[PDB]
């Protein structure tokens, strides 16, 4: 039913928590990967990306949910202070290369048949 | 057989022939548009018609095995000589 | 001039609730069309949908009000209210 | 071998007419998804194909569509000598197919003579 | 045998599994839920999420089961089932040189114990199971992608996933760096409705629902 | 093929080719169908 | 050595045309032979529901 | 069942935030769950006992070199077959997806007699077999 | 009470007495193999597969043509079973030519997949097998006559759902040949329907013609225009194309078939089409051009004319989602103009209440009528399949078919009251005998054509025919619930035009020319360049250029019914969504993706923007276009009475002839039909003689 196995947060407050030292690491990591990756960006062209991801990750209720990409940062911020990502892996967080969409419906109905 | 469009271009067996404008043509410049010049369609009418005498006819195609698969056509309607579906050679009665 | 382009019902055929406006047709109809012969009254019905009349002004104009339970004069007041702005 | 798979060819019959008499098992077979072929009823009437591209950068080899089709129309030649310089060039369509079969028609007579026992 | 293409049966050691599937039942009622042994002679150990400790330990541990080796640790994602995934494990007997299977289920979300303690080997495919499908381990020495490439987003083998997926891969000299660009196949995969209309198997045939 | 000289055939080629990559004779790839959807042509005569 | 010695004669295929598709013999004479290569290679042969591990000691 | 700290949570399940479905392919497509039909020219009736769910067809054209069938929704050749259909719809709010729900179209049961072919009066005599 | 207890296979089942084996054993699930049977035909037996074993009985039994009674086990796995199973399948499979390479049914072919399930794996057959000649009974069915295997299914086809009675079986023995003896010509509404029902590969679509095979196709529900029944369709598409319509399962909308007119129409969408949008050059040539100009075009002089001289003639095949859309554009603008091509009265009750402009009986409802009155129309080519309906309760139910009009056939004997419409008035009085017979009658029916009501004397005929059933609603001999009063349409989207709002016919137009013409999908052609005053921005949308293109300023191009999601509404009101199965060729677009992106560039935008918000506000207008197949029964025929006998007008003395008459004039309806080169074919097929249409193939 309504009882459900938590995965390691027991409600909203410490699931909050657990975003919060995700954002606490990610914070203290860019700069140092804008040095070593060699990266393009500025120093603070990498706060905001970091940033953008969390309330474009807002919608998210549960606390379950909220812990299991809590593990998913995590695993992303680990995977990036040990190098084992490279330059192109971290630039595909910015879209460079796709040019912009449009968004209005007249453009929409300009291009092609699509939603 | 081997036509040529007015651009210059061969059709092909199918009538594929890229038209004026089609900017597509641009590939066929400073190469060839390769096709094949043994036309299907007319090097089988030339074949003739057999005469044989009987109601129902085989057609392994010839090579037994290294034909098709063994169909009967039915040689009676005496307007239009028989066809294996599989090869197009022409059957027909000796015309009684 | 806003008055009154076309008039929208929209009852159910079974709900409870809509069986005031199914009396007011039932009778009080036949009348409204000869006095409004020009202005359509469309009874557009459905299931499980409350009483509900829908009414189109001038240019892209639309005002909603509910017939939820309205007994059977309380609807034709409220129809004499929207055509009684004949603008 | 005899039996060697490589560059496919669409041979014709004796008379000249082409085997394939488009029935699609080479392309429902195809493990790779490289055969794309259409039909239409032609003006003779008989059943053949208008298009057959085999791209040959995706196949594999696997000799199915030899095995596949019951009037060995697809068959993969002995040549396996034709590397390009262009990617485009390997697509092959219905064209390159006939030209294959046109030119090593002889060796394809003759090693399905040989092997066409052993299956 | 008269008949010569029939595979053969082995009635011996389908009363031989059957017992010993008895044996594991009445052992651990807690978490076994349900034992059958196949045609072709392999049992099925159907037991309880939170059993996937316990039930391990006792098959690798007691004496009369001895199963000693991890043979593979796979799941199948059933998108019909309540919880879709469904994680299995293969173990073989090197003493009773005899197979088992342990088969779990699992939603998205609820974590299964990491069996890195009872079977050292489970560790390396605890991680691809995440990777390709999302069942997260509980405790686990350590979770990672194993197989898809790094930052690579969403579950492949996940049935909801398309084939192709939904990233592709080039170079673009305007930034000198292969860079990820939105999937745009020059051919779509043709899918093949071949399934036959008339029923295959009378003897699998599911109650008239 | 001197002792035992294939069958010859009337589609048979008679001068072979060696592979003609890079030269002008290469192969280039090309949809061998015709058009699916024609489109349709306005009239000529005027709008009146 | 023991192979090439005690080779025995017989076919190569189960002899069930519904599993292994028929020779190309049969193939373009008989009905049956040619409608079970027809379906085989376009729907191959539907398995019995059901799930195994089967392994063999490759040389790995 | 289990004494894990059973928490009732009660938002309806949403795991859209890791499928790693991109953004347009989340909520502007939409999918059908329906019964398949039984292929006419056939008979029999196998094909149409599992409820399937698949999603809306996008651009399809031709590319250039050779006339293909490009397109460029990844979620195009993607079906699911379903037991049954409150099972099915389930995937669709847990994936999020603006679902729309067919009902099981069956055939209705007829009444055959072969003894109706000749009959006495009855306008049913088969003129013939 | 009366249920039979029966076992299959062991289990026990509840059947209906009478009920055969075959039924029986499909309770549980158990699909008796087949090749006679069909379940909307008769039962004949001549399949002889549908032989299981009886628990404890000596003799195989026929599952088909035997009535099951109590204390049986259908053993249907039994290996008595089985082998007679074997023994007829192997007696099917040797006389089949070695074709099914070719064959196009090969893919479906019910003798494979039953062979790969009931059947032996090879031949010991040692003999030569059977040729038979093809003969030839279409250019849209073809008939390699060599394959197929004792029909019985063709036959009972034609002579019982279709009626004409021209296939049959010739001789005895092995031969016994199947088809027409003398050289004629099959064609019905129906006909094409023979194909999909033929287990063998014989009689097969002629204009498929091997475009492509079963599995590489994929398969798209929707539901056909071309008619106003609203069949359901399954639009097989492969690559962005259509090859084949395949008729889908609704049982009271269209049971399993479609007519010929549907299926054989794909090709239309392949012919003359639009795909970029087009305005007039200097010298009056339209040219192709942007979507910004050609909208800002229509944009900048929509925004400068306003009032009621911006009309819009919606066409046949319409959207209801674009009709809504051009309905609150062109409202914007303060212009209640918006007609259409087909004619209702307004007289009366008009387009007020439901009951009047709908099939109120529901087509279903037709097979438990007594008598039917069919009034002015000829529903063989205007409605096939609720010709079919008739039909059906016709040849079971035995109800009494009259007919007034026309002396067209309609496949079954009609009782002739004649032509003159002075006859409903006759019957109306009652002292027409056929009066007294509707009294009789407890479920009688009174059915009205839009090709009736297209009449000049539209309102007189309907208030005549309104009269009329309500002479005999006041007798009690129809029920509580019957609805006598029934009006069957001919064009596709006018029920929804008419729901929504929009004033049936163009006298509107005409009374007012106005000088900005919103030419929707408008093909009749009734409103040419002479009606509207001098210079008129005739605007016209659509996908097939057929008469609205040549008369247009500006050739906006819309989708077809094959390419969105749209909602068409059948002739009983039953909203229908069709799917998209191949995207709109071109630069054209959907078609309230055209208004919605119009109104938006000209200034007065339009609220909705997505499909789900369009729907919602075509909920706004009217509610039961958006509930999905479910007829939302209508009431209030009688007050629509009293408000009709108003006007009272007059009837003429022309007689009541239907366009539609003999099936020459069937194929030639639509833009997608005109356009579309089998529908020609088929057209020349049945005006000169029954020799000069052939396709060649050797399939
Ligand atoms: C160069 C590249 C560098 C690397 C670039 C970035 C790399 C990836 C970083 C991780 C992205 C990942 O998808 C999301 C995660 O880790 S965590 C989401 C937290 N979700 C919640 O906590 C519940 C919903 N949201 C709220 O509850 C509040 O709205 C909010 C927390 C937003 C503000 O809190 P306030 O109290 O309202
Ligand atoms: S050789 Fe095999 S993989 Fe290559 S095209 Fe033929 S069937 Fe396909
Ligand atoms: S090449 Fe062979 S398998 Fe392919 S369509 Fe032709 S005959 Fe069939
Ligand atoms: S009916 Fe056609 S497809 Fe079926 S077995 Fe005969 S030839 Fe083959
Ligand atoms: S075409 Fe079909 S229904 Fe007609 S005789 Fe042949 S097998 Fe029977
Ligand atoms: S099903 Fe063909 S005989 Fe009963
Ligand atoms: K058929
Ligand atoms: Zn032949």
């Amino acid at each position: 039913g309504t009882s459900v196995k938590p995965i390691f947060s027991r409600d909203m407050n410490e699931a909050k928590r657990r975003v919060r030292e995700l954002y606490r690491a990610w914070y203290r990591e860019v700069p140092n990967t804008v040095h070593l990756f060699q990266l393009d960006i500025s120093v603070k062209q990498g706060r905001d990306k970091v940033r953008e991801m969390f309330m474009k990750n807002a919608h998210v209720t549960d606390p379950r949910v909220v812990d299991l990409l809590v593990i998913k940062g995590k695993m992303e911020l680990e995977e990036t202070i040990n190098v084992w990502k490279q330059r192109t892996h971290i630039m595909r967080f910015f879209h460079e290369t796709e040019a912009p969409r449009p968004t209005d419906f007249l453009s929409k109905f300009y291009v092609g048949h699509d939603p | 057989g081997v036509r040529t469009s007015p651009t210059g271009e061969k059709v092909t067996h199918t009538g594929q022939a890229y038209d004026d404008g089609d900017y597509r043509r641009v590939r066929f410049s400073d190469r060839q548009k390769e096709v094949n010049e043994n036309f299907a369609i007319d090097l089988i009418a030339e074949q003739p018609v057999s005469e044989v005498g009987s109601r129902v006819i085989s057609c392994d195609g010839g090579g037994g095995a290294l034909g098709h698969p063994r169909v009967y056509i039915n040689l009676d309607k005496e307007t239009k000589t028989g066809t294996c579906g599989y090869c197009g050679l022409q059957f027909r009665q000796p015309h009684h | 001039k806003l008055g009154l382009r076309e008039i929208r019902i929209h009852l159910c055929q079974r709900s409870p609730g809509s069986q005031g406006v199914r009396d007011f047709i039932e009778k009080r109809y036949v009348e409204l069309k000869k006095a409004n012969p020009d202005l359509p009254i469309l009874i557009r019905e459905c299931s499980d949908v409350q009483p509900k009349l829908w009414a189109r002004y001038a240019f892209g104009q639309e005002k909603n009000v509910s017939l939820n339970n309205f007994s059977a004069d309380q609807v034709t007041r409220t129809l004499e209210n929207v055509l009684s702005g004949k603008a | 071998s005899p039996r060697f798979r490589g560059e496919h060819a669409l041979r014709r019959y004796p008379s000249g007419e082409e085997r394939c008499i488009a029935c699609k098992l080479c392309e429902a077979v195809c493990p790779a998804q490289a055969i794309t072929i259409e039909a239409e009823p032609r003006a003779d009437g008989s059943r053949r194909t208008t298009r057959y591209d085999i791209d040959m950068t995706k196949c594999i080899y696997c000799g199915f569509c030899q095995e596949a089709c019951p009037v060995d129309a697809i068959v993969e030649g002995p040549n396996f000598e034709f590397s390009t310089e262009t990617h485009e060039e390997l697509l092959y369509n219905k064209e390159k197919l006939l030209n294959n079969g046109d030119k090593w028609e002889a060796e394809i007579a003759a090693n399905i003579q040989a092997d066409y026992l052993y299956r | 045998d008269t008949r010569p293409t029939i595979r053969p049966r082995n009635d011996v050691v389908h009363k031989q599994l059957s017992a010993f599937g008895q044996y594991v039942a009445e052992i651990l009622p807690k978490y076994v839920q349900q034992v059958q042994v196949s045609c072709f002679n392999e049992l099925e150990i159907f037991i309880h999420p939170d059993g996937v400790i316990p039930v391990l330990t006792f098959l690798r541990d007691h004496t009369n089961a001895q199963f000693k080796s991890l043979a593979d640790l796979t799941a199948v994602d059933v998108p019909t089932r309540q919880n879709r995934f469904e994680i299995v494990y293969n173990l073989l007997s090197l003493r009773f040189n005899s197979q088992i299977r342990v088969k779990t289920y699992t939603d998205e979300l609820t974590p299964i114990e990491s069996s890195v303690t009872v079977y050292k080997a489970a560790n390396w495919y605890e991680r691809e199971i995440w990777d390709m499908f999302g069942v997260f381990f509980a405790n686990h020495p350590d979770l990672r992608r194993i197989l898809t490439g790094y930052g690579f987003e969403g579950h492949p083998f996940r049935k909801d996933f398309p084939l192709s997926g939904y990233v592709e891969l080039r170079y673009d000299d305007e930034v000198k760096r292969v860079v990820a660009e939105p999937v745009e196949l020059a051919q779509e995969f043709r899918k093949f409705d071949l399934n036959s209309p008339w029923e295959a198997f009378p003897a699998y045939r599911q109650p008239p629902e | 093929p001197t002792t035992k000289p294939p069958t010859a055939r009337k589609y048979i080629w008679t001068n072979h080719k060696f592979n003609v990559s890079g030269t002008p004779q290469q192969y280039v790839p090309y949809s061998t169908t015709r058009k699916k959807i024609q489109e349709w042509v306005p009239p000529s005569t005027p709008y009146k | 050595s023991q192979c090439l010695n005690k080779m025995p004669p017989g076919e190569i295929k189960v002899d069930d045309a519904k599993v292994s598709p028929p020779k190309r013999a049969e193939m373009k004479t008989s009905m049956e032979s040619l409608i079970h290569h027809f379906k085989l290679y376009t729907e191959g042969y539907q398995v019995p529901p059901g799930a195994t591990y089967t392994a063999i000691e490759a040389p790995k | 069942t289990q004494d894990t700290q059973l928490i009732a949570v009660d938002e309806k399940l949403d795991i859209t935030t890791l499928t790693g479905v991109p953004e347009e392919h989340i909520k502007t497509r939409k999918v059908r769950i329906f019964v398949p039909a039984r292929n006419n020219m056939q008979s029999g009736v196998n094909n149409t006992k599992k409820w399937k769910m698949e999603f809306d067809t996008r651009e399809r054209w031709e590319n250039p070199l050779m006339g293909w069938s490009s397109t460029a929704d990844p979620l195009s050749n993607l079906v699911l077959t379903f037991s049954t259909k409150e099972d099915a719809v389930a995937f669709a709010e847990k994936n999020g997806w603006s679902f729309d729900v067919e009902e099981r179209k069956v055939p209705k049961p007829k009444s055959k007699s072969y003894g109706a072919n000749f009959s006495w009066n009855k306008r049913t005599r088969v003129s013939t077999k | 009470s009366n249920l039979i207890e029966v076992f299959v296979d062991g289990q026990s089942v509840m059947v209906e007495p009478g009920t055969t084996v075959l039924q029986a054993c499909e309770k549980v699930g158990m699909q008796i193999p087949r090749f006679c049977y069909h379940e909307r035909l008769s039962v004949a037996g001549n399949c002889r597969m549908c032989l299981v074993e009886i628990e404890k009985a000596p003799k195989v039994v026929a599952a088909c043509a035997m009535p099951v009674m109590k204390g049986w086990n259908i053993l249907t796995n039994s290996e008595k079973s089985k082998k007679a199973r074997e023994g007829v399948m192997e007696f099917l499979l040797a006389n089949h030519p070695l074709d099914c390479p070719i064959c196009d049914q090969g893919g479906e072919c019910d003798l494979q997949d039953q062979s790969m399930m009931f059947g032996s794996d090879r031949s010991r057959f040692l003999e030569g097998k059977r040729a038979v000649e093809d003969k030839n009974i279409g250019p849209l069915v073809k008939t390699i006559m060599t394959r197929c295997i004792q029909c019985t299914r063709c036959i009972r086809f034609a002579s019982e759902i279709a009626g004409v009675d021209d296939l049959g079986t010739t001789g005895r023995g092995n031969d016994m040949q199947v088809g027409t003896y003398i050289e004629k010509m099959f064609m019905s509404e129906l006909s094409g329907n023979i194909i999909d029902i033929c287990p063998v590969g014989a009689l097969t679509s002629k204009p498929y013609a091997f475009t492509a095979r079963p599995w590489e196709t994929r398969k798209t529900e929707s539901i056909d225009v071309m008619d106003a029944v609203g069949s359901n369709i399954v639009v097989s598409t492969r690559t962005g194309e259509v090859m084949r319509i395949l008729p889908r399962m609704h049982e009271d909308i269209n049971e399993e078939w479609i007519s010929d007119k549907t299926r054989f129409a794909y090709d239309g969408l392949k012919r003359q089409r639009l795909t970029q949008p087009m305005i007039r050059n200097e010298k009056g040539l339209l040219t192709y051009t942007t979507w910004e100009d050609a909208l800002s075009r229509v944009a900048g002089m929509l925004q400068s004319f306003q009032g009621n001289d911006v009309a819009a003639i919606a066409g046949g095949l319409v959207d209801a989602e674009a009709l809504v859309a051009l309905k609150d554009l062109l409202n914007r603008v303060d212009s209640d103009s918006l007609c259409t091509e087909e004619v209702f009265p307004t007289a009366g009750a008009g387009t007020d209440l439901r009951s009047n402009y709908l099939l109120n009986t529901t087509i279903a409802g037709v097979e438990e009528a007594d008598v039917i009155l069919l009034v002015g129309t000829n529903p063989r080519f205007e409605a096939p399949l609720f010709n079919a309906r008739i039909r059906k309760s016709w040849l079971h139910n035995d109800l009494k078919v009259a007919l007034i009009g026309s002396p067209v056939d309609l496949t079954y004997r009609y009782d002739h009251l004649g032509d003159s419409p002075k006859i409903l008035q006759d019957i109306a009085s009652g002292n027409h005998p056929f009066s007294q017979i509707l009294k009789e009658a407890k479920k009688p029916m009174v059915v009205l054509g839009s090709s009736a009501l297209q009449r000049s004397d539209g309102t007189a005929i309907l208030a005549a025919v309104s009269n009329i059933a309500q002479n005999i609603r006041l007798s009690s001999g129809v029920t509580g619930d019957w609805k006598v009063m029934n009006i069957l349409h001919r064009i596709a989207s006018q029920v929804a035009a008419l729901d929504l709002g929009y004033k049936p016919g163009v006298e509107a137009i005409r009374k007012n020319p106005p000088k900005v013409l919103f030419l929707l999908g408008a093909d009749g052609g009734c409103i040419t360049r002479q009606d509207l005053p001098k210079d008129c921005f005739i605007i016209y949308q659509g996908h097939h250029g057929d008469v609205g293109a040549p008369m247009a300023d500006v050739i906006l191009p819309g989708a077809a019914y094959t390419e969105k999601s749209a909602t068409y509404v059948n002739t009983e009101g039953r909203a229908q969504q069709t799917k998209v199965a191949v995207t709109p060729p071109g630069l054209a677009r959907e078609d309230w993706k055209i208004i919605r992106a119009l109104s938006e560039i000209a200034g007065m935008t339009l609220p909705y923007d997505t499909l789900d918000q369009v729907r919602s506000r075509l909920e706004e207008v009217s509610p039961n276009l958006v509930r999905y197949d479910d007829v939302e029964g209508a009431n209030y025929f009688q007050q629509a009475n009293e408000l009709s006998k108003l006007v009272n007008q007059q009837l003429l003395a022309d007689p009541l002839v239907p366009p539609q008459l003999t099936i020459k004039d069937f194929y030639m309806t639509d833009s997608i039909s005109r356009a579309s080169q089998t529908m020609a074919k088929c057209v020349k097929a049945v005006t000169e003689g029954i020799q000069a249409v052939e396709e060649p193939s050797i399939c």
